[PDB]
């Protein structure tokens, strides 16, 4: 679906840049999504700050609170995408 | 350190960890891969799990179980209030809370229902820190499918007492789907019954999966029927050959009834593999030795009534999902009691010689999911795709 291929495409095109991740995660957020603000590359240049703005960003995509919402695939598709990039960020 | 997944049961608890590609149910310092959820307060301590049914005879009003049937509840509440009738240990209100009651270290003491199932939990939590040598404090833990939110915010709480945080609490019937890896398929929706019959209860569901995506079509069953039933109908028939031997009646002896019941759940349990059993009761009553032998005929006749009878709850649960038996695409078995040859029969004879998914052992299935899941939540389980 267009929701779906959305992500799909945002996830291919940040190739795993955490912060690249999270500075665009509000364009492929459901409609209906009013917690996230927009984070700026400003706000994700220390190791600290992009930890803290990933721990917020995966409260909002969890799993669990998606459980049997309409947005549950997509929240799901983000989610696991961010912790992939975060472990490789981890490892550097 | 990994996250766990907690099988908070209505009788027993399972715990297992996914690490290292595989998902391993914990056993017990006792060598036990589910653990009783009681709690027994003595004079000197507090015991949890083998140890607290263990002694159960000897101190019956100071050890509590059931817990389970009280969490998220009212005291007024009409199950409260029925359910009270059959516990030994007191149950009292506190400004509308139920409290259990128990005599502890030469004091009175209460606690609340969460109290004890965080009990039971910090025991399970134990038991999964022995066999992986680090603390535990992430943890799914799971509940039934018609638990409300009052039950699954005070089952949430009982992992906060217990030291634990949970990453979410999810239903049993699914876990056990997950175990299977159900919620992997693709393609068309399709139809999951799981078949769950416990130590207290009997839960019949029926899921829908689509793209790993659930949905609780319909909930059947009884909160009142499960192993514990069987042992009572071995119980009444040793009575009363103890009476006939022995010009003797045991009935009104506490104690000594307790102790029928413990054999006799044991040799149930050696029925679901051998056909004969044997029981060996030391000074049962005024001193006299209890020895004796059941066939698995013999059992299955004395509950013959009850298996059977775990069918119904199939059919209402199929007319609720608007489902006809073949549109069932999988059968899952969960719960101690699914174990019995004669009600796996009984079942796939209903569903007309359909194959039943047991290979997963039933009373740890739900823990098995739990498991997964936990993982998956932690960071511990990504997917990458070849
Ligand atoms: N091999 C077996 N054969 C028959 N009954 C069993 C067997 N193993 C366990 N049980 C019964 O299963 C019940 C406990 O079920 P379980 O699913 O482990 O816990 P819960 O119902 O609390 O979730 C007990 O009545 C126990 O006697
Ligand atoms: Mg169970
Ligand atoms: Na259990
Ligand atoms: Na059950």
């Amino acid at each position: 679906d267009p929701e779906k291929l959305k992500i799909l495409e945002w996830i291919e095109g940040k190739e795993r840049n955490i912060r690249a991740l999270l500075s665009t995660m509000h364009t492929v957020l459901w409609a209906g999504e009013t917690k996230w603000k927009p984070v700026g590359m400003a706000d994700l240049v220390t190791p600290e700050q992009v930890k803290k703005v990933y721990r917020k960003a995966v409260l909002v995509v969890h799993p669990c609170k998606a459980t049997g919402q309409p947005y549950e695939q997509y929240a799901k598709m983000i989610f696991m995408e961010l912790n992939d990039a975060w472990s490789e960020f981890e490892n550097q | 350190g990994p996250a766990v997944g907690i099988d908070l049961g209505t009788t027993y608890s399972c715990v297992g960890v996914f690490q290292h590609g595989k998902v391993e149910i914990i056993a017990n310092d006792q060598g036990n891969r589910t653990t009783p959820s009681y709690v027994a307060f003595t004079d000197t301590e507090r015991l949890i799990g083998d140890a607290a049914k263990n002694q159960v005879a000897m101190n019956p009003t100071n050890t509590v179980f059931d817990a389970k049937r009280l969490i998220g509840r009212r005291f007024d509440d009409a199950v409260v209030q029925s359910d009270m009738k059959h516990w030994p240990f007191m149950v009292v209100n506190d400004a509308g809370r139920p409290k259990v009651q128990v005599e502890y270290k030469g004091e009175t003491k209460s606690f609340y229902p969460e109290e004890v199932s965080s009990m039971v939990l910090t025991k399970m939590k134990e038991i999964a820190e022995a066999y992986l040598g680090k603390t535990v404090t992430n943890a799914v833990v799971t509940v039934p499918a018609y638990f409300n939110d009052s039950q699954r915010q005070a089952t949430k709480d009982a992992g906060t007492i217990a030291g634990l945080n949970v990453l979410c609490i999810i239903n049993e019937p699914t876990a056990a789907a997950i175990a299977y890896g159900l919620d992997k398929k693709v393609g068309a929706e399709r139809n999951v019954l799981i078949f769950d019959l416990g130590g207290g209860t009997f839960d019949v569901s029926i899921l829908t999966i689509e793209d790993g995506i659930f949905e609780v079509k319909s909930t059947a069953g009884d909160t009142h029927l499960g192993g514990e039933d069987f042992d009572n109908r071995m119980v009444n028939h040793f009575i009363a050959e103890f009476k006939r031997k022995h010009k003797k009646d045991i009935s009104e002896n506490k104690r000594a009834v307790r102790r029928l019941r413990t054999a006799c759940e044991r040799a149930k349990r050696t029925l679901s593999s051998s056909t004969q059993a044997s029981i060996e009761i030391d000074s049962l009553y005024e001193g006299i030795d209890f020895y004796t032998s059941i066939t698995r005929a013999r059992f299955e006749e004395l509950n013959a009534d009850l298996f059977r009878g775990t069918l119904d709850p199939v059919e209402k649960a199929l007319r609720d999902a608007k489902l006809d038996k073949s549109q069932i695409h999988d059968i899952v078995l969960v719960g101690g009691s699914t174990r019995i040859p004669k009600i796996q029969k009984l079942l796939q004879d209903f569903f007309n010689g359909k194959e039943l998914n047991k290979s997963i052992n039933p009373d740890e299935a739900v823990a098995y999911g739990a498991a997964v899941q936990a993982a998956i939540l932690s960071g511990d389980k990504s997917e990458n795709v070849q």
